[PDB]
């Protein structure tokens, strides 16, 4: 018995330095040597309720990848959720009787946590819930940092953007905060800046984190600078002053970077990187993107698997 | 005394202006047994008090859970055969269940047919609640707000 | 039993259960002032009554005759220093403004800044409430609201 | 000054038979005799918040023919109400501070009443406040009737349609029922049955009122047979079973008629009186309109002057 | 023939302190003393492009209550401008060669401007083009101030709200910097803060203006406090974080108010004027409203005429 078969997965808060790093190594084995018929047999729900490009085709390309087979929805649209007014607690406990896990993105914080009430014994995993948690994301990021420098441990990290409805990055300093002697430094417009929740669990544990008002002054200084989308969708109106990016990297700017660092996204990206960058030797967003798959097909591994030999 | 029950509940040292909500939130009026209400008496320390007297009846825990983070300062008094058989000052709990409502609007706490709970973290400032689903955390005055 | 009162307003007769009721319709808590309210008091004349004594507090006419559309059988009475200067009884109002919703969904008092107004009708079983706006009747249970 | 004078009119509940009498005698004055200079010097708004072709015209060119001026708008689309969000409340308040009279039809019911209270010394005329009142309509309706059967009292009065939404039957019920021995016949729907509180009224009045579900049932005794609309616009949608005309009129309908009766409606009408009615002797609704100017001038006249004409 | 006889009013920086000073002397004189048929046979356009209340009906009765005779548009839309293409400057060339004189609201910056190259020799009023000048408000606002205050130099003004789409304070805050020793006070957001080019005006006058977090700063010191509307509708999507009335205010801010001083508004008021002021000595701005008629009447009068009224 593993110990995250038949887990769900769907707050970074709920996993361990110990959980995290068990999927890193699986990830690693799989991307060393492919296994195409470890889900054989099991047919597994992609239930998006909102759109995206990466986590379902990476998600669906991993679930065949390993044997596995897909059934589920782009939109909601066509669902009698969309059409005939059901619930997602209803649509979850019928779906649960089909499937053997539950894929699933939702615009609404807290609809994963939700399903899994209903969803009896079948594991759900959290593509994303609005603006609260996004654990695959942080998985591949986590994977793409130990690629690049080799140790999850004394870094100096930097997120930019739009930190407030971020899940990504909500997800991300959760995760590196089970990690000793990561640094944080933080460029987000002030209003859409990091939760003081996050901030609080990082004063907790003392760990050191700063704000800065720009890139250069921090570029020196970083093992990773990760960029992030202002979530124009999420925002309210409020906060249209936001929607233009305010920080947006160009491949003059990393004259004075560490020959180390990595420009790492989540994706998509909008005017924020500039496309000059994408050949500089520190542009790594779509090896990290490819890195989802090694990610993604580890996790299904873990929880359909009691215990795996590779 | 100052007023007398054989058994029930006295809970008292209760913040002017909260014992009439008390009396709205705990539904404690759909009841047949003797109530004895004193809006805005004295308290020494902190002047103007009230106190309510439910004869008969003793509150769930819930209810003194609820009444921690509504009267911190009220004391509740288990009255069995006029003795004062218990008078106990209610501690804050671990967890708020089906009576707060969240804060963010686009929590699906909302929209679906969800019990709430709520942790709450005795800040040294003042209480943080956070959403079991949508894991924001608040502050007790923010959600609280009425 | 309830307390001793030098001057103020006692409403006593009050039936069971609508006591609460109009301690929340007209603001009679949103005071300063020791109220001391007995909920469920044995009476004999109806088993049970509730009553409010609301103190160095004074209620006029009309603030009276409002009672009497939840308790018409009340007394309410006068007392400054300790004698019962005065035992009222409320009539109906001719109208009662400002406490009520008109059930009307397309009346103007919802968009715009006016109180709400009804007349008071006694039509036959049950008090008749007229809107001074969109001018439709209803009677009195059902603008007391779902 | 005379009764009236710079009194408002907002429901046919507020008047007497003394009233009404008085805006008919001045509207046969009027009709013998025009009085060209009456209302020279005069400004008088014209405020619909909602459509109209009979009220709006009949009430501006009534003005017109007294000398007055007319100020005002056809829609609240772009006025600042409609636009800048202003309340009815503030739009009577500072129309309060510029016309004479304020003439207005309303959507809310009860929008002309709330207008009394902003207008300060400036008279209200109810042109039409949702499902309630139309007082107008009714004087018009009286002077019609009158000027067929000769009379406002002991008469035979079938109301077919929509009796809960028709501002013109409550008010016309109410008109009628000031005077003596009226019968009634009230054939609606169900749904679109008379309210209660009319009926009330005319039970404590001891008027004779009867339900029927047919006008054959009733065509051979009425004088008015007084027609309606399906006031489509507002319904609800649970009502939307009686979008068309139940009771629908043609003339063979017309066979069993007294020969005194006529057939009178508010118009417009949409399908419920076929065109061939257009033809008999009977068909009485398009000279009903063109009452409207006499009516409405009598009207004018008598809350703008103080001195009764002649 | 007085100063003002055919002359285009379109700014108030084209005034002088004469000029504004012979529109009030004479909406004095009109106010005392009605001149019925001034403007006998004369024929105005009221061309407005954009909602309006108060302008357009005060505007439409003045001509109205001098004897003349109004054409125009309420709206665009049913215009050959508003649905064949035509050109505003064609508009205006045909409208010339009809009516007497223009007046028009247009949601463009300088549109009026633009209509005096094109009327020949008719003159067009401005009615407020987008957030530039609206110079009939100000005659009224000095109108106002003058009856109140009893003068126009020396004065204490605090301009509350959207200083910089305020059309009207652009207007008053360069009508009051023609006079003596008047003392500005400006509480706007930053985003909505009053233009430069107003402030560079002011200081090249040595006028003293002070900027202020709040009216209790200044309440106890003014003598005028002029609230306005956060004009919604001209706002960019950048600056939707101040849709809402930053200062409200309300009856009890009154407390330590000058006994003298008066609230007045251009109306409408959306959220920024509590409805209990409408009960204080204080609250002028539906008297301002009403005084909209004088000042309006004698425009109209002095572009029109000739002959100064007497
Ligand atoms: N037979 C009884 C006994 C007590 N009480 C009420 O219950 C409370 C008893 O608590 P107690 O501690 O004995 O009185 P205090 O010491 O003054 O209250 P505290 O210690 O909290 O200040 C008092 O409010 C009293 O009115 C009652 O109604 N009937
Ligand atoms: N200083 C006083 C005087 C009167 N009361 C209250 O006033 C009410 C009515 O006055 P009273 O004549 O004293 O009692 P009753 O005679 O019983 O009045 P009723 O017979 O109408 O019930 C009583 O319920 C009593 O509680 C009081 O509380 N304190
Ligand atoms: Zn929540
Ligand atoms: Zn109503």
């Amino acid at each position: 018995a593993n110990p995250l078969y038949q887990k769900h997965i769907i707050s970074i808060n709920d996993l361990s330095r110990d959980d995290l790093n068990l999927v890193l190594a699986t990830a690693a084995k799989l991307k060393a040597n492919p296994q195409p018929e470890l889900l054989k047999h099991k047919v597994i729900a992609s239930c998006f309720f909102e759109a995206s490009t990466r986590t379902r085709l990476s998600f669906q390309t991993s679930m065949h990848r390993l044997g596995a087979s897909v059934v589920g929805f782009s939109d909601s649209a066509n669902t009698s959720l969309g059409k005939k007014g059901e619930t997602l607690a209803d649509t979850i406990s019928v779906i649960s009787t089909y499937v053997d896990a539950i894929v699933m993105r939702h615009p609404q914080e807290g609809a994963a946590r939700l399903a899994t009430e209903f969803s009896g014994n079948v594991p759900v995993l959290n593509a994303g819930d609005g603006s609260n948690q996004h654990p695959t994301q942080t998985l591949l990021d986590l994977f793409t940092i130990q690629q690049t420098e080799g140790r999850l441990d004394n870094l100096h990290v930097a997120m930019v953007g739009d930190l407030k409805y971020g899940r990504t990055v909500h997800s991300l300093t959760q995760a590196l905060a089970k990690f000793d002697g990561n640094r944080f430094y933080f460029i987000a417009p002030d209003a859409l800046a990091m939760p003081e929740y996050i901030l609080d669990m990082l004063d907790e544990k003392g760990i050191a984190w700063s704000l800065h008002s720009s890139i250069e002054e921090v570029m020196a200084e970083v093992d990773i600078l990760y960029m992030t989308r202002v979530q124009k969708e999420r925002l309210d109106p409020s906060e249209y002053a936001n929607v233009k990016a305010q920080f947006v990297l160009r491949a003059s700017d990393l004259h004075n970077a560490k020959a180390n660092m990595k420009v790492l996204h989540p994706l998509p990206r909008v005017d924020e990187i500039a496309t000059d960058v994408d050949k500089t030797p520190h542009a790594w967003y779509f090896q990290q993107a490819g890195n989802g798959i090694f990610a993604r097909q580890a996790l299904l591994a873990l929880v359909l698997n009691r215990d795996l030999v590779l | 005394g100052v007023e007398a029950i054989k058994r029930g509940t006295v809970i008292d040292h209760i913040p002017a202006q909260i014992g009439f909500k008390l009396l709205s939130l705990f539904k404690l009026t759909e009841t047949d047994q003797r109530i004895t209400i004193g809006l805005n008496l004295p308290s020494g320390e902190m002047g103007r008090k009230d106190l309510i007297k439910i004869e008969n009846t003793f509150l769930s825990e819930d209810q003194v859970d609820q009444l921690a983070l509504y009267a911190p300062q009220a004391t509740v008094n288990r009255i069995d055969n006029y003795e004062v058989v218990g008078k106990s000052r209610p501690s804050l709990p671990e967890r708020i269940d089906n009576v707060l409502v969240c804060p963010n609007s686009n929590c699906i706490s909302h929209a679906e047919p969800v019990s709430s709970s709520f942790a709450v973290r005795k800040r040294a400032n003042d209480i943080a609640l956070k959403c079991k689903y949508c894991e924001k955390e608040f502050s007790h005055n923010v959600v609280l707000a009425n």
